[PDB]
């Protein structure tokens, strides 16, 4: 009967044997003010796109996995500038 | 070194490397959904044995289904050389039904024809290893065999059947087992005393989806471009030693067809698509005094020696119009598959493609037989004048003749591989039109 | 349109026996993409479920075994399935003489 | 499979987070509304041994792909006396558009090409269409099918005859004056041998209205391949030394690869020395063996001991383009890396391309910017007595058979790119 | 064109909701200009049997892919006495970048890899470059080429950007076997006078033009690469009286593509099956002189299942069955049918957690880093068959094998997995330790 | 159904809740008294409980023996033996119907009856494996017994039919049941010696 | 094991020579999990 | 006959009181810690007639407290010096053997 | 490794080099006593 605890969404969390009373006990609270890079649950939005197939490009390439080089290629954290607090993945349970 | 090549740059290179679009040295892979694949045994209803008909309903364990493998355990009723793909012979047919609608149907002969045309190299050998005895096993030997199904969802995950989306429809596989299998319970026409009945089990590989994709499959309408096999069994115009028999076969085929395939055979001996002869491998005991041209060397039933094939030439005529110029049987046996598949097709097995790549899944041109009021396959046979018991006649003869034993190839099996549309909505599956 | 609302007693709007005495002729659940009922579906999904703060991806609680069946109404809705498979391209060659093209019928 | 789905961690995010594709649902990119028809062409000129014939490809369809030349040959001897005789028969084929030569294949090229690029069952089936492979006997008749290997013969490519309304496309085929096991046996003619029957078939593509119109009216630039070929004298190998040679290579254009072989002009496909070991000579392995004549049906072999190249390097503009490597590098490793098939002894490949077996360019050497391209060869010492299997089989890396000195012809090939420009009903190559 | 299409049978087609292109409308892609050169490396340490040698890959090009190790071996006996001796000789290779071990291959892995993933003529040619396949005789000398199979040695797509690694060298550490069958030893017996090997390491380096050299040298790069995990163990040696069983804790981590394993006789390289007096199954097999204590080395590998020892197996993850228990023949013939398309020899087994385990592109993985307790459970066949009597071997049942199958006392379990190779500002290493 | 075969059953929605499940087997003695040991228990090699495709639990013949050894007692144990074995010195050829109760959590108490009515879209299945050999029935130690009969099998499920008020609550409300599971692995014994 | 004098006597730490045939070990654990039913579907709270 | 090692890893754990425990759980932390960077190189082996020399790139990063190095014989663990016939400097040093 | 990240790594040679430079006197001797046999032990001897 824990009607006064941290509801994640619909679930009450448990971290060190006891039910999470408030958000101040969670680890995410230490980085709750930084715009995080990725949020660990990763809910996909609207279905993923299908796998387009063709018999022209696969037959012409004869394998050779021609990879496109004009992509975005999301960079990493430069070794000199520490690791930005944003790089810590938020594990927003609720 | 390599640098001396990079410097060798001019106008002809612009067409290949100027304003480059792609590279080959830092690949980009695509992120994909989470899934897992599990092999789960199905419960199969009805006694399994020779001549029995059994079936199974696929359990809703995963969300999507793909591979299906039928296991059999057979024993040898004789020594090495007495069997020929016996697991294939045993599985006489397989029907695929969704919601009570028949979607497709394969035959033991189809599995053999399909293999003859579409598998190759080590895939073909490995395939043989799972359906026959290939290490000179002896009488009494026991082996487990694996016969994969080749229905559209058994070929690629792309066409996995979304079982999760079929709330009101079951998918069932009906398997007919042959009354007899050569070298297992029968030897030619004779039964083998003491032969064992086969053990059987059916396995289905179930795709377990993540929550996001699983949910989308359950709620979204689904459409797939899928394959079906059509089949018409018929009699071969009796080949004859005195003439070139001919035949016009109306093909009761429909839907966009990737290709036609056919073979002539002696229904007595599974996989026999050619005439028998006293040359090594071409008959039981071939090459020696004890040779007979009434029974094959079962372990070597198939051959690439076209001389023993029955068909001289053929064409497909549509509503009275030639579809292509008449070509020799060797054109269908060797060139068609050279061009369209890339494997090596045994004598007596023929292919005619309407598609650039019939061996693919991607449509690449099809003949829609639903629009041809009268589709006819026209066949001309070779004169069966070769004395099959005399290698000089068998091996030194002309293009237009075959073995006197080719008159035993009285069965004709014509297949057509086509597309249809599979649709799922509100828990129900079945075929559709586009 | 009339997208059903996953409630606390029926968190996935699956309509098992949940249509008794309350919306017997229940409308469809939700498309799960349009009208984002996924967050409220997971919020209804817990209602007293205790996660261990080690399962950060929300998968150890057997959420893969919970979903929405393709039919969430009292009917199997055979008219939508029928209109999905056939019925399209109205006025055939046999009836009105303008939709035929020198070839045969569609397949 | 639920127990695997639960096993999800940080390491998986790179593979499945924010997924881009799904393996369980596919869509096709390409559609057709196209038909394929096999049509016989008319052959001009007389068909026979040593004759030259030609055909104009009829404008029956809009695009063309495969071309297969059918030939009826008969056996002038028993099984084992022929070696790819339909390949040998078709001495060469020229491809001409608008009168411009586009390309040319040679019987030896077909053999070299096959040796490097065909494989497994594909290769066997090819052999089935060009030779007798079921121990056929003298007098046997067979219809052979020789597919051509021009730039338009993968299903995704075709030659646009429709876009060439004012230019004809022709094939000129030279038939060999002699074919082993058909009308000649070594140097001897076979009395009573039949003349060949020939038929040329072209597979045509019939396009729908929109696709057809575009090909017929729009300008195009088709990236095509061409074969360059230079024949030369081989520095003759010797029991006394390691022969060496520098062959100047008069090649041009972006080249995917270079290939070569050494051979005995007398025997088609003989790229190796003869020896008294099974398959290496007529009657090899027994008393009747002769190391002056091949077992024709077994002319090709993988036993590098009978090959003559010790090592080689290719020099470009006076620079060494790579470190000198052994003949076995070119024979086994190069095709391992670049093709994936198995190349017979005596045939060598050096690729500039990641995958020369495709159509898509994947690295080329542009010889139009190379003033001095030279192939530098080192030959093996011909000191092994070919009639003594122990000598043949128990020897070292740098030596070969005394009979290896018979492989006096050197064939060097280069496969390159060019551009076939087609517009306003006419066309031709941008570079020559 | 419509009248023609109807005449040939209408060949009209199905279109989807995705952008469509006609079948014959194609284009070639323009790609970065590059060149590839084969350059010899300097190998440090003495080359010989049982010795360890190493090399640093010279910064001659910008990227590296294929690596071929040349060896020159001689025959210490006649044809039929060797089995892939060049592969046997290269006992193992360690791949190290910046001092971090990235990966490691073993001679047995090369054999297992080959058994599962190479095929047809590709496989034959591989054999041609690693063995004496033309009935060569004693005293024969030959140059063998052993390609390495590290992730960057299989696809140009993972070419290691030496250019982007200005501070980290990449090294190869190679262990040469103390003995190689048919070269310096015949079974357990040394061959007096046997020659020591000659070794050379070749690296095929890619030379890039300006735009890519610049992009690689300065931009951070993240590569999805393969690693081979390996745990060697004792086989629960099959009994001649019953069916042995074993539960092997799998000390594996990472998003694994597949597991692979074999049972073997550690004495004889590549022997994954029992010996028998049937052609090819033992030295002198099929005749009076046959012995079932020594293999026909040239025919060590076989597809004859009767000589294999695995009856059945399952993988259990965190206490739950991952799949229903399947027969050894499933893992030997069906798994590779389903996922590879080649033909796997008896005694070699595969289980994929991926749709396409043979490809570069990830297609389903088993992340063992999240499986606290993974185990491979094995059931063995009963070794009761008298191997010297073909009838006993070839006319027998499914769950029974050769008495000589108890010689397969070593077990090798492999797992191939993905990891991430991160390269920044001239240095790099693996994201997951 | 037969020795060594795998069969299965799905529990139909005949009632609202389910509790007890008893599997009947009919066997004939392959030898005399003293040759069998709880043969119906041995025969039930295993049983897997699956709901909606997810394994909930799974028991093994050995588990049934272990469970019994620890938790049954007195005449509960004796009566149990009477339902799985021959305990009145029956002789070869004797035929007997055995009743092998399942011990899944819901098969032991009404309190955990599975709410089949609330599981409208999930199938509840029992997968059964019958032993390849049963001592004193079709095998004697390692030896097969010629002429031994194959088992006849039937699965009985005891359903609870609820009145309107209780039935309605089960049908409409979400549920939570504290349940039991059996975890099991086999290991090699570090065999001791003299 | 064939001699009652050795079997019914002897000491606490010594068993039958035939005890070496007990080569299998079966370890079981019975535990509590939670079965959750909602919307016509069910499964376990802890996987 | 050599035996395989028996191994076990022991960790000494610190148990905090309520107050310190709370601070660790709620406060962010940073520690200034040490790391070891290491690479192996071939020695420009000297010889009887010469003083070899070598320039070794120091492929290191981060604030470095110190460098350390040794030369060794890979065969013999801990051997950083040459062998000699003087007591302790070689097997049997100082005697006939 | 922490969180999968490689934080650090020591090598047997490093332990030897480290000891050679930073341990000393009886710290070094006591260390040696925990890693070696220093009381003239003979073949077959076993120690933790």
């Amino acid at each position: 009967g824990y009607e006064n605890s941290y509801d994640a969404n619909g679930a009450r969390l448990v971290m060190d044997g006891k039910v999470v009373k408030s958000e101040c006990q969670l680890p995410s609270y230490q980085i709750r003010n930084s715009k995080h890079h990725t949020q660990l649950p990763m809910r996909s939005l609207n279905e993923p796109p299908p796998m387009v197939e063709d018999l022209v490009d696969e037959s012409l390439f004869e394998g050779l996995q021609g990879y496109p080089v004009d992509e975005k290629l999301d960079l990493l954290t430069p070794p000199g500038t520490a690791t930005p607090s944003s790089e810590w993945a938020a594990i927003n349970y609720g | 070194g390599g640098l001396s090549q990079l410097v060798a740059y001019g106008a002809q290179d612009v067409y290949l490397t100027g304003n480059p679009q792609i590279t080959f040295f830092k690949t980009v892979y695509r992120r994909y959904t989470n899934f897992a694949i599990e092999s789960i045994q199905q419960t199969i209803n009805g006694s399994v044995g020779f001549g029995n008909k059994v079936s199974t309903q696929i359990s809703r364990n995963g969300d999507l289904i793909t591979d299906i493998v039928v296991e059999f355990v057979l024993t040898k009723g004789g020594n090495g050389g007495t069997t020929y793909y016996p697991a294939e012979e045993l599985l006489q047919d397989v029907e695929l039904e969704i919601g009570g609608q028949r979607i497709d149907k394969h035959y033991n002969d189809w599995f053999r024809t399909y293999d003859a045309l579409f598998r190759m190299n080590d895939d073909r050998y490995n395939y043989r290893r799972m359906t026959d005895w290939v290490n000179n096993e002896l009488v009494g030997a026991q082996k487990r065999f694996y016969v994969p199904l080749i229905f559209f969802f058994n070929q690629t995950p792309g066409l996995a059947l979304p079982l999760i989306a079929l709330q009101y429809h079951e998918v069932k596989l009906y398997f007919t087992l042959a009354s007899q299998v050569q070298g297992v319970n029968y030897n030619g026409s004779s039964a083998i005393a003491g032969a064992a009945q086969p053990t059987m089990s059916v396995w289905v590989d179930y795709i377990f989806l993540d929550t996001q994709e699983r949910t989308r499959f359950a709620q979204l309408p689904h459409e797939y471009l899928i394959e079906q096999l059509q089949f018409t069994g018929s009699e071969t115009a009796t080949p004859s030693a005195t003439t070139q028999a001919s035949q016009n076969i109306r093909l009761n085929f429909n839907h966009p067809t990737k290709y036609l395939a056919w073979n002539f055979n002696n229904p007595t001996n599974y996989g026999q698509y050619t005439a028998l002869a006293n040359i090594p491998g071409a008959c039981s005991g071939a090459g020696t005094a004890a040779a007979t041209v009434t029974t094959p060397d079962y372990g070597n039933t198939g051959t690439y020696n076209e001389q023993l094939a029955v068909l001289d030439s053929a064409k497909i005529q549509l509503n009275g119009q030639d579809r292509f110029a008449t070509r020799k049987g060797s054109y269908f046996n060797k060139v068609q598959p050279y061009q369209s598949i890339g494997g090596v097709t045994p004598a007596g097995v023929y292919l005619y493609s309407f598609a650039l790549k019939p061996a693919g899944r991607q449509p690449s041109g099809t003949c829609n037989f639903s629009r041809i009021d009268n589709a006819t396959l026209s066949l001309t046979y070779k004169t069966c004048s070769i004395d099959a018991t005399s290698p000089a006649a068998v091996l030194g003869n002309t293009e237009t003749v075959t073995a006197n034993t080719a008159t035993l190839l009285t069965a004709l099996n014509i297949y057509a591989k086509n597309y249809n549309v599979l649709r799922i909505m509100s828990g129900m599956g079945g075929l559709a039109y586009a | 349109k009339s997208c059903s609302k996953s409630s606390a007693n029926n968190p996935f709007s699956n309509a098992t026996v949940g249509a008794l005495l309350d919306n017997e002729a229940r409308p469809p659940a939700c498309s799960y993409d349009d009208n984002d009922m996924a967050s409220t579906m997971r919020k209804n999904f817990n209602k007293g479920l205790f996660r261990n703060l080690d399962d950060v991806y929300e998968v150890e609680n057997s959420q893969r075994q919970f979903y929405t069946m393709p039919v969430t109404t009292a009917a199997p809705d055979l008219t939508a399935f029928g209109q999905f498979l056939y019925g399209s391209k109205g006025k055939t060659c046999k009836e009105d003489p303008s939709a035929c093209t020198p070839a045969f019928a569609t397949r």
